[PDB]
Protein backbone atom coordinates (compact mmCIF):
# COMPACT_ATOMS: atom_id res chain seq x y z
CA UNK A 1 0.00 0.00 0.00
CA UNK A 2 2.86 2.06 -1.25
CA UNK A 3 0.75 4.56 -3.72
CA UNK A 4 3.25 6.29 -6.37
CA UNK A 5 2.29 8.47 -8.84
CA UNK A 6 3.81 9.92 -11.56
CA UNK A 7 1.94 10.20 -14.80
CA UNK A 8 2.14 11.79 -18.29
CA UNK A 9 -0.25 11.17 -21.19
CA UNK A 10 1.35 7.88 -22.98
CA UNK B 1 -0.69 27.37 2.51
CA UNK B 2 2.71 25.97 3.06
CA UNK B 3 1.86 21.83 2.73
CA UNK B 4 4.87 19.71 4.50
CA UNK B 5 4.89 16.09 3.09
CA UNK B 6 4.82 13.88 6.27
CA UNK B 7 1.49 12.86 5.10
CA UNK B 8 0.15 12.51 1.66
CA UNK B 9 -0.70 16.29 0.59
CA UNK B 10 -4.42 15.65 0.13
CA UNK B 11 -6.74 18.54 0.14
CA UNK B 12 -10.78 19.26 -1.03
CA UNK B 13 -11.62 19.54 -4.73
CA UNK B 14 -14.97 20.70 -5.60
CA UNK B 15 -15.77 19.73 -9.07
CA UNK B 16 -19.72 19.56 -10.21
CA UNK B 17 -21.05 20.61 -7.07
CA UNK B 18 -19.36 17.73 -5.25
CA UNK B 19 -16.68 18.01 -2.50
CA UNK B 20 -14.17 15.25 -3.07
CA UNK B 21 -10.53 14.43 -1.68
CA UNK B 22 -7.62 14.69 -4.28
CA UNK B 23 -3.61 14.31 -4.29
CA UNK B 24 -1.85 17.43 -5.06
CA UNK B 25 0.95 15.34 -7.63
CA UNK B 26 4.12 17.38 -8.96
CA UNK B 27 4.76 14.07 -10.72
CA UNK B 28 1.59 14.38 -12.48
CA UNK B 29 1.38 16.13 -15.74
CA UNK B 30 -2.69 16.18 -15.56
CA UNK B 31 -5.25 16.01 -13.28
CA UNK B 32 -7.37 12.71 -13.39
CA UNK B 33 -10.45 11.88 -11.08
CA UNK B 34 -12.42 9.02 -10.34
CA UNK B 35 -15.57 8.13 -12.61
CA UNK B 36 -18.18 10.79 -12.37
CA UNK B 37 -20.24 12.09 -14.79
CA UNK B 38 -19.22 15.85 -16.29
CA UNK B 39 -20.74 18.02 -18.54
CA UNK B 40 -20.15 18.14 -22.73
CA UNK B 41 -18.31 15.77 -25.06
CA UNK B 42 -14.83 14.40 -24.21
CA UNK B 43 -11.95 12.82 -26.09
CA UNK B 44 -9.77 9.80 -25.41
CA UNK B 45 -6.88 10.08 -24.05
CA UNK B 46 -4.31 7.38 -22.39
CA UNK B 47 -2.44 7.86 -19.58
CA UNK B 48 1.03 5.70 -18.24
CA UNK B 49 2.57 5.70 -14.60
CA UNK B 50 3.87 3.31 -12.64
CA UNK B 51 2.01 0.00 -13.47
CA UNK B 52 1.45 0.85 -17.08
CA UNK B 53 -1.39 2.97 -18.92
CA UNK B 54 -5.05 3.39 -18.57
CA UNK B 55 -7.53 4.95 -20.76
CA UNK B 56 -9.40 7.93 -19.99
CA UNK B 57 -12.15 10.58 -20.73
CA UNK B 58 -10.98 13.73 -21.56
CA UNK B 59 -12.93 17.17 -20.38
CA UNK B 60 -11.81 20.55 -21.33
CA UNK B 61 -12.56 23.83 -19.56
CA UNK B 62 -14.03 22.43 -16.50
CA UNK B 63 -14.67 24.56 -13.40
CA UNK B 64 -12.86 23.27 -10.77
CA UNK B 65 -11.77 24.30 -6.81
CA UNK B 66 -8.76 22.92 -4.94
CA UNK B 67 -8.12 23.66 -1.44
CA UNK B 68 -10.52 26.84 -2.20
CA UNK B 69 -8.57 28.12 -5.10
CA UNK B 70 -10.62 28.57 -8.56
CA UNK B 71 -9.25 26.84 -11.79
CA UNK B 72 -10.65 26.16 -15.27
CA UNK B 73 -9.39 23.46 -16.92
CA UNK B 74 -9.00 20.18 -18.20
CA UNK B 75 -9.92 17.08 -16.20
CA UNK B 76 -9.01 13.42 -16.60
CA UNK B 77 -12.17 10.86 -15.59
CA UNK B 78 -10.91 7.15 -15.71
CA UNK B 79 -9.94 3.85 -13.59
CA UNK B 80 -7.34 5.97 -11.48
CA UNK B 81 -6.65 4.25 -7.89
CA UNK B 82 -6.66 8.22 -6.89
CA UNK B 83 -7.89 10.99 -7.48
CA UNK B 84 -4.55 13.03 -8.50
CA UNK B 85 -4.54 16.90 -9.02
CA UNK B 86 -1.72 17.47 -11.37
CA UNK B 87 0.89 20.37 -12.81
CA UNK B 88 -2.19 21.40 -15.48
CA UNK B 89 -4.04 22.80 -12.48
CA UNK B 90 -0.92 22.94 -10.22
CA UNK B 91 -0.04 25.67 -11.87
CA UNK B 92 -3.34 27.68 -12.06
CA UNK B 93 -3.36 27.67 -8.71
CA UNK B 94 0.38 28.87 -8.48
CA UNK B 95 2.05 26.08 -6.93
CA UNK B 96 4.94 25.92 -6.17
CA UNK B 97 7.81 23.61 -4.60
CA UNK B 98 9.92 24.82 -2.26
CA UNK B 99 13.58 23.75 -0.57
CA UNK C 1 15.65 26.85 -4.60
CA UNK C 2 12.01 27.73 -5.59
CA UNK C 3 10.88 25.32 -8.46
CA UNK C 4 7.60 26.26 -10.77
CA UNK C 5 5.41 23.49 -12.33
CA UNK C 6 5.50 24.79 -15.88
CA UNK C 7 7.58 21.84 -16.90
CA UNK C 8 8.53 18.30 -14.83
CA UNK C 9 10.60 18.79 -11.91
CA UNK C 10 13.45 17.43 -12.69
CA UNK C 11 16.91 17.30 -10.87
CA UNK C 12 20.18 15.73 -10.43
CA UNK C 13 20.52 13.06 -8.17
CA UNK C 14 23.83 11.42 -6.98
CA UNK C 15 22.97 7.45 -5.24
CA UNK C 16 24.82 4.48 -5.68
CA UNK C 17 27.93 6.59 -7.10
CA UNK C 18 26.07 7.38 -9.77
CA UNK C 19 24.29 10.33 -10.85
CA UNK C 20 20.71 10.00 -12.17
CA UNK C 21 18.00 12.43 -13.14
CA UNK C 22 14.91 11.95 -10.97
CA UNK C 23 11.73 13.50 -10.59
CA UNK C 24 9.92 15.39 -7.61
CA UNK C 25 6.95 13.76 -6.62
CA UNK C 26 5.22 15.06 -3.69
CA UNK C 27 2.04 12.16 -5.01
CA UNK C 28 5.09 8.97 -4.10
CA UNK C 29 5.04 7.73 -1.25
CA UNK C 30 8.25 6.30 -1.94
CA UNK C 31 11.19 6.63 -3.62
CA UNK C 32 11.45 4.43 -6.87
CA UNK C 33 14.11 3.98 -9.35
CA UNK C 34 15.04 1.90 -12.57
CA UNK C 35 16.93 -0.79 -12.13
CA UNK C 36 20.44 -0.72 -10.76
CA UNK C 37 22.92 -2.53 -7.74
CA UNK C 38 22.75 -1.19 -4.13
CA UNK C 39 24.42 -2.74 -1.49
CA UNK C 40 23.28 -4.32 1.50
CA UNK C 41 19.80 -6.53 1.77
CA UNK C 42 16.55 -5.80 0.12
CA UNK C 43 13.42 -7.09 0.27
CA UNK C 44 10.92 -7.78 -1.92
CA UNK C 45 7.33 -5.15 -2.29
CA UNK C 46 4.87 -4.36 -4.47
CA UNK C 47 3.56 -0.93 -5.32
CA UNK C 48 0.88 0.76 -6.71
CA UNK C 49 0.31 3.75 -9.10
CA UNK C 50 -1.72 4.53 -12.57
CA UNK C 51 -1.80 1.47 -14.05
CA UNK C 52 -1.28 -0.73 -11.08
CA UNK C 53 1.53 -2.79 -9.42
CA UNK C 54 4.86 -3.38 -10.19
CA UNK C 55 7.33 -5.99 -8.02
CA UNK C 56 10.37 -3.75 -6.68
CA UNK C 57 13.64 -4.44 -4.47
CA UNK C 58 13.28 -2.23 -1.06
CA UNK C 59 16.66 -1.70 0.10
CA UNK C 60 16.63 0.62 3.70
CA UNK C 61 19.34 2.97 4.96
CA UNK C 62 20.45 4.08 1.57
CA UNK C 63 22.54 8.00 1.71
CA UNK C 64 20.85 9.93 -1.53
CA UNK C 65 22.02 13.17 -2.44
CA UNK C 66 19.20 15.00 -4.04
CA UNK C 67 19.34 18.64 -5.75
CA UNK C 68 22.43 19.04 -3.65
CA UNK C 69 21.11 18.14 -0.28
CA UNK C 70 21.87 14.93 1.51
CA UNK C 71 19.56 12.69 3.19
CA UNK C 72 18.99 8.65 4.07
CA UNK C 73 15.71 6.44 3.74
CA UNK C 74 14.55 3.93 2.06
CA UNK C 75 14.56 3.10 -1.76
CA UNK C 76 12.82 0.99 -4.23
CA UNK C 77 14.72 -0.39 -7.19
CA UNK C 78 12.23 -1.85 -10.32
CA UNK C 79 10.43 -1.23 -13.36
CA UNK C 80 9.53 2.39 -12.81
CA UNK C 81 8.81 4.26 -15.87
CA UNK C 82 10.44 7.08 -14.65
CA UNK C 83 12.90 7.72 -11.55
CA UNK C 84 11.10 9.53 -8.76
CA UNK C 85 11.71 11.07 -5.50
CA UNK C 86 9.06 10.67 -3.03
CA UNK C 87 8.08 12.09 0.05
CA UNK C 88 10.51 9.60 2.19
CA UNK C 89 13.13 11.39 0.91
CA UNK C 90 11.52 14.96 0.07
CA UNK C 91 10.99 15.63 3.82
CA UNK C 92 14.04 14.97 4.81
CA UNK C 93 15.28 18.14 2.57
CA UNK C 94 12.88 20.16 3.69
CA UNK C 95 10.66 19.91 0.49
CA UNK C 96 7.05 21.74 0.89
CA UNK C 97 4.59 22.43 -1.77
CA UNK C 98 3.41 26.29 -1.72
CA UNK C 99 0.34 28.14 -3.07
CL1 LIG D 1 -5.61 22.53 -18.30
CL1 LIG E 1 9.32 20.07 8.51
NA1 LIG F 1 20.23 -1.38 3.84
Amino acid sequence: VSFNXPQITA
Amino acid sequence: PQITLWKRPLVTIKIGGQLKEALLDTGADDTVIEEMSLPGRWKPKMIGGIGGFIKVRQYDQIIIEIAGHKAIGTVLVGPTPANIIGRNLLTQIGATLNF
